[PDB]
RNA sequence: GCCUGACAGAAAACUUCUUAAAGGGACACAUUUCAAAAGAAAAAGGAAGCAUUCAGCAAUAACAGGUCUGUGAUGCCCUUAGACAUCUUGGGCCGCACGCGCGCUACAAUGGAGUUACUAGAGAGUCCGAGAUUGAAAUAGUUAAGGAAAACUCAAAAGAACGUACAUGACAGGGAUAAAUGAUUGGAAUUAUUUGUUUUGAACGAGGAAUUCCUUGUAAUAUCGAGUCAUUAACUCGAGAUGAAUACGUCC
């Protein structure tokens, strides 16, 4: 039909999955501590949510 | 000084050579290389034996121990490529054999945890 | 009595007690230790004061740390660390004074740990220092 | 040995590995099997049907180099000259249906598909 | 767009119902509370705000609709 | 040094006996090459450090052996024994005179011919005397023990035929010319 | 009774470190703010 | 491996026990409906006539005696290269024998 | 002299 | 029919019955930073100024499940309120 | 309870080592010399004396430096139902006549190969990290407590010790290239994802002009964890293991 054939390729491995909590950029997602937020967004909000720059 | 107590008190290498007819030869005595790493098998026909020896040795120190971590502890480095060394498991029947021989003797047990030495297992060797 | 010698992150706690002059560290005595260029190293306490000194004290060092040689300079640390406390607690101090006086003018190491310690890596190189190779053209 | 000459100097397990088709494991094998001493020096009969009849001689089917063959036969029978001309005629059978690895072959690239962009420099 | 014929009541239940419907900008899976495909959820009711009934604020690949 | 050889040992020049620790003090009679203090955070420390350990920390370069103290001191060790074999003398004493006869006493600058500080002088020879152990035991039979043993004893008292000699009067004639 | 927060048996404290490029694309020099932030565990029994 | 009389009649499920490892292990799965909708075709068009040619971007097919003799087309990245398949080019892939670039120039 | 398993000096 | 199988929860993580305390504060700073997005665009013309996300042991307190809101005595000193108004201006 | 002080199974207290809170602890003060002074240098003590060491933030002003291929941040232009929107199948960014950069591995006897005991630090775990049992030659296939974790898992190799072995030999250093066959992950492995066994056994004999990094647990050497991840590190971010030399100087 219309959308019968629409979107009928099974996407379950991950890399277009997968996909930045806020920016929806498909690359490097941050996926450690389940934040799924990638990078240069990540850096904006980690003040927010606890992380700060120490060493 | 010099006191004895149990078989911490001797080197672990003289030790295994001295305690090197229940262990039968299986049918991959020859065709098997010690681990997966190494490149050549062993040279010494008795190597079993020193083997068989070490295998019990650990046990003897390491209570609860099991076949997994008597392959980590028999391996070697993976320089077969170019690319850098990595740790690699060494060969599980060739280990397993051994404690299962071993059973039969009376020297290891199975317990839950693993395997353990017996009474007379720990006897033996201390003579 | 308890003890510890330190280096970069061996550790080695002892036990000094009233003995009869044996010395055994986890489990093994101090003649059978696996680097065996270094017999000699953890040795040194012994003969720098005689082993008269020794000959009544028992000693349990456990090691929980570090390599191989960083082990080896822990034990001569506690070794010695343990003849001063046991000669302080229960000894005059008139006579851990002098043999605290040949301890510390032979090895300085041997009473006190080494400060120095392993650096943290930095982005762009390989090591504490060490840079990435730059290429002009 | 083999319709091959070996150097007498090294010993026999290190010896054989000049043997198209015995290397350094399968040297090892033989010797043990045919019962003579490994540390002595290269310098007979028995060594030159077990490389070739190893089947009933208590070898492995892993321990193979020609597993599975065509044309019949289940042997390795590749300890000998025979290593050249049994890996000639698989070369020219992919040929010969066309098919892609042997197309590569033909052309003398890259067979198993590897970036011959920089490295493989073999200027011509 | 065609979406079911008995769902278009079922969706706007829920709006007026609650006041506030809430859906996610992936388009490949399913609503999980009315088990349709987000594609329609948005597509219908993108014409709503054109006739005023809700506000199209857009926050973390999410859309709302009041 | 390892409960074998004694310390009872002169030096024949005043020029190093000052920054020679051989046995002036007792700190430098060690049991063992294996020291782990800090001999380079101060100028003029390295002198504290017994003779015998510098020459055995020189013998770690070339990449592949780069911090292997254990390697290096097994070679120093059984190779003292050959040089009390080839000498019958003391192999600390043998050690002692090689650095003096083998010591550079001028050099060039860029050409102007300059004298070498006493220390330098014990610098540049370790490292002479040990390049011809380490280029004279690669890709050959004899090992590394003997191959610095016997450049010791023929650096000596005379020989020429050693290493460290060669370039040790291949600076002197050039500076001869450069004077 | 146990507690943990970002600001008795004293549990080792577990760090949660991330490290990430500055850039947002690729120009530039490379260089890393380590992100960090620690997790105390207070335990209390009676 | 056997004769090719011996090997074109018994069943092609006993004939992948000594096939290769991957195309022994890539049977072993379930057949996909894309594959199984060709050897429906395959068939169709031998039985009815030199086979006609038929297209299909099926490259992952493992050549089977089920298509012996079929004419196939395979798409490369822009038409479909015409194979005629012969025993000699067995369980290797189908796709195999359809290059997809122009090798050198 | 001595005879370890790296050299054999006598 | 649409040949759509997936589902994408609309859940937060804080919300796990059991999860690891490292995951914990990071789930829930995420939702912090979630939440105080999510009335950025609605509460523009009121100036929203901070988001309290206090915890009462088993009901959630969000201060400006509940609402609650305090107004600012120094409406001065909050930078986000100003930033508005300069915004506004 | 077992054995010639060790080991195994339940217990009762202590905090030096372990963990982590608070405070204490060095300020170059104390001496000597040099500079009325800011200050400089040696030695002793001290756990720690170059700002004690390494790090994060880091001003005024600027580039017409990179990103609108990160976004529901956006201006302006352009395409807008036969589309540059969206989706499906296949191909590619992996293609080689060559040149350049970042790196990995070797050119060995301070070594390779064979056996043994070893010694860490720092990470990560919800169907996820996976102990234990077995069949096996290994990759891996069947059954599986514990763990939302100082709890269970998660474990060292460089090096050493053991032998009448290897002995200057492109050799047993080197492991590219391929020929066979066996599985793992995946709807799918062909232009090999990864990988096991046997065979094939190449350049490389320490590298020309140039050029990079480095002053103390630093360089260097070998390894481990994580990022990426259905499967794939020779990359990056970190951690410990061993521990060189040369300087305490000048604008060439």
């Amino acid at each position: 039909g219309s959308y019968s054939i629409y979107n009928a390729h099974p996407r379950n491995y991950g890399n277009g999955s997968r996909t930045c909590r806020k920016c929806g950029a498909r690359k490097g997602l941050i996926r450690k501590y389940g934040l799924d937020l990638c990078r240069r967004c990540f850096r904006e909000k980690a003040v927010e949510i606890g992380f700060q720059k120490l060493d | 000084m010099h006191h004895f107590s149990n078989i911490k008190d001797v080197v672990a290498i003289d030790f295994i050579k001295a305690y090197a007819g229940k262990l039968e030869i299986p049918e991959w005595v020859d065709t098997v290389k010690t681990g997966m790493c190494k490149e050549l098998a062993p040279l010494n026909p008795d190597w079993i034996y020193i083997r068989a020896a070490a295998i019990a040795r650990k046990v003897y120190l390491n209570n609860g121990i099991g076949v997994m971590a008597l392959r980590r502890a028999y391996g070697d480095q993976y320089n077969k490529h170019y690319n850098p060394s990595h740790r690699t498991l060494g060969s599980g029947k060739v280990n397993r054999y051994i404690l299962q021989q071993l059973e039969k003797m009376g020297i290891v047990a199975k317990i839950q945890s693993g395997r353990s030495l017996t009474k007379e297992g720990r006897k033996d060797m201390d003579k | 009595v308890q003890v510890f010698g330190k280096k970069k992150t061996a550790i080695a706690v002892c036990l000094c007690k009233e003995g009869k002059g044996m010395i055994r560290v986890n489990g093994v005595p101090l003649d059978l230790i696996n680097p065996p260029v270094l017999r000699i190293k953890v040795f040194e306490p012994l003969f720098i004061v005689g082993k008269e000194n020794y000959a009544k004290l028992d000693l349990k060092i456990r090691v929980t740390g570090g390599g191989q040689v960083a082990q080896a300079y822990a034990i001569r640390q506690a070794i010695a660390k343990a003849l001063i406390a046991y000669n302080q607690k229960f000894v005059d101090e008139t006579t851990k004074n002098e043999l605290k006086a040949k301890f510390l003018e032979y090895d300085r190491t041997l009473l006190v740990a080494d400060p120095r310690r392993c650096e943290a890596k930095k982005f762009g190189g390989p090591g504490a220092r060490a840079k990435y190779q730059k290429s002009y053209r | 040995v083999c319709n091959t000459n070996l150097d007498g100097r090294r010993k026999v397990p290190y010896a054989l590995t000049g043997i198209k088709g015995c290397g350094r494991r399968y040297a090892y094998l033989v010797c043990k099997r045919a019962g003579i001493d490994v540390n002595k020096r290269a310098g007979i009969e028995k060594i030159v049907d077990i490389l070739n009849n190893p089947l009933n001689y208590k070898i492995p089917v892993w321990f193979l180099n020609r597993q599975k063959d065509n044309k019949d036969g289940k042997d390795s029978q590749l300890i000998a000259n025979a290593v050249e001309t049994r890996l000639r005629e698989d070369i020219e059978a992919l040929k010969k249906m066309r098919a892609h690895r042997g197309l590569r072959h033909y052309w003398g690239l890259r067979v198993r598909g590897q970036h011959t962009k920089t490295t493989g420099r073999r200027g011509r | 767009m065609r979406i079911a014929t008995k769902d278009i009541i079922a969706i706007y239940k829920q709006l007026f119902n609650d006041g506030c419907i809430v859906c996610h900008k992936d388009f490949v899976c399913l609503h999980p509370v009315f088990g349709i495909p987000n594609l329609q959820v948005f597509m219908l009711m993108k014409g709503l705000a054109t006739k005023k009934c809700v506000k199209e604020t857009c926050n973390w690949r999410c859309l709302y609709w009041t | 040094l390892f409960n074998k050889w004694s310390y009872d040992v002169t030096v024949s020049d005043i020029s190093l006996k000052e920054l020679l620790a051989i046995n002036s003090k007792l700190k430098y009679q060690v049991f063992l090459p294996h020291t782990a203090g800090r001999y380079q955070i101060k100028p003029f420390r390295k002198i504290q450090c017994p003779i015998v350990e510098r020459l055995v920390c020189c013998m770690m370069q070339h990449g592949k052996n780069s911090g292997k103290k254990l390697l290096a001191m097994r070679v120093v060790e059984e190779s003292f024994e050959i040089i009390h074999l080839l000498t019958e003398k003391n192999p600390i004493q043998v050690l002692v005179d090689a650095i003096i006869n083998a010591s550079p006493r001028e050099d060039s600058t860029r050409r102007q011919a300059v004298d070498v500080s006493p220390l330098r002088r014990i610098n540049q020879a370790l490292y002479l005397m040990t390049m011809g152990c380490r280029s004279a035991a690669f890709r050959n039979s004899k090992t590394l023990a003997e191959c610095l043993a016997d450049e010791i004893v023929n650096a000596s008292k005379s020989n020429t035929a050693s290493f460290a000699i060669k370039k040790k009067e291949d600076m002197e004639r050039v500076a001869k010319s450069n004077r | 009774i146990t507690i943990t927060s970002t600001k008795p048996v004293r549990i080792p404290t577990k760090t949660l470190r991330i490290t990430t490029r500055k850039t947002p694309c690729g120009e530039g020099s490379k260089t890393w703010d380590h992100y960090q932030m620690r997790i105390y565990k207070r335990v209390l029994s009676m | 491996g056997k004769s090719l009389e011996e090997i074109t009649a018994m069943p092609e499920a006993d004939f992948v026990k000594m096939l290769d490892a991957r195309a022994r292990r890539s049977y072993r799965r379930s057949p996909k409906l894309k594959h199984e909708r060709l050897v429906k075709k395959l068939l169709k068009i031998k039985k009815a006539t030199k086979p006609k040619l038929v297209k299909t971007h099926c490259r992952d097919k493992i050549i089977l005696p089920n298509m012996i003799g079929s004419v196939i087309g395979v798409y490369n990245g822009k038409s479909f290269t015409t194979v005629e398949i012969k025993p000699e080019m067995l369980g290797h892939y189908l796709g195999e024998f359809s290059i997809t670039y122009k090798p050198v120039t | 002299v001595k005879v370890d398993n790296h050299i054999w000096i006598y | 029919m649409f040949c759509l199988t997936k589902t994408k929860a609309l859940n937060v993580d804080v919300l796990k019955t059991n999860i690891s305390r490292k995951h914990k504060f990071v789930a829930d700073g995420v939702f912090y930073a979630e939440l105080n997005e999510l009335l950025q665009r609605e509460l523009s013309a009121d100036g929203y100024s901070g988001v309290e996300v206090r915890k009462n042991g088993s009901k959630f307190q969000i201060i400006i499940i509940e609402l609650y809101v305090e107004k600012v005595l120094a409406r001065g000193l909050c930078p986000v309120s100003q930033a508005e108004s300069i915004k506004y201006k």
